[PDB]
């Protein structure tokens, strides 16, 4: 008759993972390599969707931790004395608008909130309440997005949670400095409905539910084969 | 290198009680005795162990309900007591002893046990 | 521990004469209970496994030739042959099943008289 | 019942000639809490008692020459004599003493060729 608060849904699912590592440049390249870019979900990190996936419908708020580090890059031209790194990091609620390059317009829209961060200081964090239509999150959604019964089969559009991008605010001429993020995702007050069994087929696909057929368990010798056995000995005589 | 005996052999009558003694020269301490059958035809087959400081007996499933085994650890002699006997279980009875939990360190010197009917 | 004592020495005598011997035991061996007498005459080929004779001092054992007679009641044993033979060469124990331990004779070989 | 089984020949090689010989067991014998290989290669002179050669598959048993090495590790058991010799003619077993029973092995002759 030992405790059980171990196993309650709030000690079981709010634990702080890692579900994003990205890098990016502060100086000439292609623009892509010049801002890092993540949409906001759990199906791509197949330890955390696991855990997701034991009940069909969640609630909850997501805090999110941005870890940076920036070093020097090789090359001519070296910085011989930069004063400090600044670094942008927008979260775009969904129908905001995304970005298409670095130095674009909608790094200034009004309704995307931003952080500003200077390097030496704690990480930053955000949190996002329950933004959804819905009344809850569904992990599995059997059914189309559109009512001829044709589409994308498994899509729910009451389940996008927005983007996050992250960029360089300094301006560099002398040098480049490249920099990477680790994204750190923690649900807070979550409410878990209709447990559904663990799955035992291995991932194939993000966006599906797809898989390959593998065996109910692990093989065994014999139906009335206990395992192992022991030799005799000082008490067995 | 200690030597070992045993009763010896004796030309017995088929449906007469033959005891195979063995004597001994170590003490009786979670240590065991048991026997073979040395017959060229049937191989080396064991016929059952005794345990002194264990009081444990067994037998094996062929002779199960037909040969049982007794000892007296006082007097350093370990019956091995046979009914039902027939003419072909003729063998060189060899008196194995074992000072250790699992293992075959010294064996005995060989009986015979032939009969005539 | 309890032994018993066989002959002093060996038979030593000719082919084809009978042969009578004993087996001087230490203790009793007679359980009053069932009146069984527990030892036995042994007999090793060298080089193979040993054989015994007869079991309880009255029963031959079976397959054993009519020529071995084991006798002999509580502590004394005794056994008789009345036809020795050169293919019998082995070593004969009169060996004890009575109580722990399970100790074997003296041993008797079958020595060259001709 | 747990059984091993040995070459399914002799040696059959001439004198002089080192031999390897394999046993193969019917199960495991390796008990993983103490990492012991519960298996020995035994040797019987016809007529006379037998007498293993090494114990445990590791240790070699005290007074036998460093001719004879066993080895193999789990359900096998190997044996290495680098100089085989025409006195040393016996029936080689691999007995097995993990739990009920103690089953010998299979037999091997040191026959003749010369």
């Amino acid at each position: 008759y030992h405790s059980r608060t171990e196993s309650s849904i709030e000690n079981f699912l709010c634990r702080a993972a890692c579900v994003y590592i990205a890098t990016y440049a502060s100086a000439g390249g292609t623009p892509t390599e010049r801002y890092a870019s993540w949409r906001i979900n759990t199906r791509q990190m197949v330890q955390l969707r696991r855990k997701f996936e034991l009940f069909t419908y969640l609630r909850f708020d997501m805090e999110i931790t941005f870890v940076i580090t920036s070093t020097q890059d090789p090359g001519t031209q070296l910085a011989q004395d930069m004063p400090v790194l600044t670094h942008q990091i927008m979260y775009i609620p969904p129908g905001g608008p995304v970005p298409n390059s670095a130095t674009d317009f909608a790094w200034q829209s009004s309704t995307n909130p931003s952080i500003f961060w200077t390097e030496g200081c704690a990480p930053a964090r955000m949190s996002v309440p329950f933004i959804s239509i819905g009344n809850a999150y569904s992990n599995f959604y059997d059914g189309w997005s559109h009512f001829t019964q044709e589409g994308v089969y498994g899509f729910n559009s009451l389940n996008n949670m927005g983007h996050i991008y992250v960029r360089h605010v300094n301006e560099q001429s002398l040098g480049v400095s490249t920099s990477t993020l680790r994204v750190y995702f923690k649900p807070k007050h979550v409410r878990a409905w209709v447990p559904r069994p663990p799955r035992l087929s291995p991932y194939v696909k993000s966006s599906n539910v797809n898989f390959k057929p593998t065996a109910v368990t692990t093989e065994r010798k014999d139906i009335n084969d206990v395992g192992t056995l022991r030799p005799v000995g000082y008490t067995n005589h | 290198e200690v030597q070992l005996q045993q009763s010896g052999p004796e030309l017995a009558r088929p449906w007469a009680s033959v005891k195979i003694s063995c004597q001994a020269f170590y003490t009786f301490s979670n240590y065991g005795m048991q026997w073979v059958k040395q017959s060229p035809g049937q191989g080396l087959e064991w016929i059952g162990p005794f345990y002194p400081g264990n009081a444990d007996t067994s037998y094996n499933q062929k002779f199960k309900g037909k040969a049982t085994l007794t000892a007296d650890k006082s007097s350093s002699t370990a019956y091995m007591q046979f009914s039902s006997l027939t003419s072909e279980d003729s063998a060189v009875y060899y008196c194995a002893r074992v000072v250790a939990t699992t293992d075959f360190d010294y064996w005995g010197q060989g009986t015979t046990v032939t009969v005539s009917s | 521990y309890i032994e018993a004592s066989q002959s002093p020495s060996s038979l030593a005598v000719s082919v084809g004469e009978k042969v009578t011997m004993s087996c001087k035991s230490s203790q009793s061996l007679l359980y009053s209970s069932n009146q069984k007498n527990y030892l036995a005459w042994f007999q090793q080929k060298p080089g193979q496994s040993p054989k015994l004779l007869i079991y309880w001092a009255s029963t031959r054992e079976s397959g054993v030739p009519d020529r071995f007679t084991g006798s002999g009641s509580g502590t004394d044993f005794t056994l008789t042959i009345s036809s020795v033979k050169a293919e019998d060469l082995a070593v004969y124990y009169c060996q004890q099943y009575y109580s722990y331990p399970y100790t074997f004779g003296g041993g008797t070989k079958l020595k060259i008289k001709r």
